[PDB]
């Protein structure tokens, strides 16, 4: 089902740091729902700037400590079908 | 209504499995759309001088040269074969 893609980089540097996915959320759309992203040509469809209020939205979701005062972190929202 | 959403486009490999390219790494992506807010999946190799993105209309990686932007053509994630070759016109020199 749907898997938020999240991707970091470092500050100076813009490095890659890290990636991590959400588990699977199966059809449900909420969490996209919650950030204000709508779901048209936004699945499966490029990465979004994490902003400050955002992170609190998704640090949930993850085992990585986001911290926006060291890195540019992207979310990206894909879709498979089932488990993958 | 959603999921419907999900198949409208072609969804990106991971990282991992991007195959017969190099190792890979994610880069800052910059490339926007049109129709969304969404900067393209971005990755880099040869030591950054190479750059894939995710092209999710076609399903295809489209590749370029670091240095100015130019293109390469286009590979296919599973395999790393060029699908389509280098187009004179395009370049990203302007979202390195
Ligand atoms: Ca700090
Ligand atoms: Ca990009
Ligand atoms: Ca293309
Ligand atoms: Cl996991």
């Amino acid at each position: 089902g749907l898997k938020l893609d999240l991707t970091w980089f470092d500050k100076s540097t813009e490095d890659f740091k890290g990636e991590e996915y959400s588990k699977d959320f199966g059809d449900d759309g909420s969490v996209m729902e919650s950030l204000g992203v709508p779901f048209k040509d936004n699945v499966n469809n490029g990465c979004f700037d994490v902003i400050a209020e955002w992170v609190p939205l998704l640090q949930p979701y993850f085992n990585h400590q986001i911290d926006i005062s060291d890195n540019e972190y992207f979310v990206s929202f894909d879709y498979r079908d089932g488990d993958w | 209504g959603f999921k419907d959403y999900g198949h409208d486009y072609h969804p990106a490999p991971k990282t991992e499995n991007i195959k017969g390219l190099g190792d890979l790494k994610p880069g800052i992506p910059k490339t926007p759309k049109q129709n969304g807010g969404g900067k393209r999946k971005r990755w880099t190799g040869d030591k950054g001088r190479k750059i894939a993105e995710w092209d999710s209309q076609h399903g295809e990686l489209e590749g370029y040269r670091a240095s100015d932007g130019q293109h390469l053509g286009s590979f296919d994630p599973k395999t790393g074969n060029q699908l389509k070759g280098p187009d004179p016109k395009r370049n990203i020199k302007k979202y390195l």
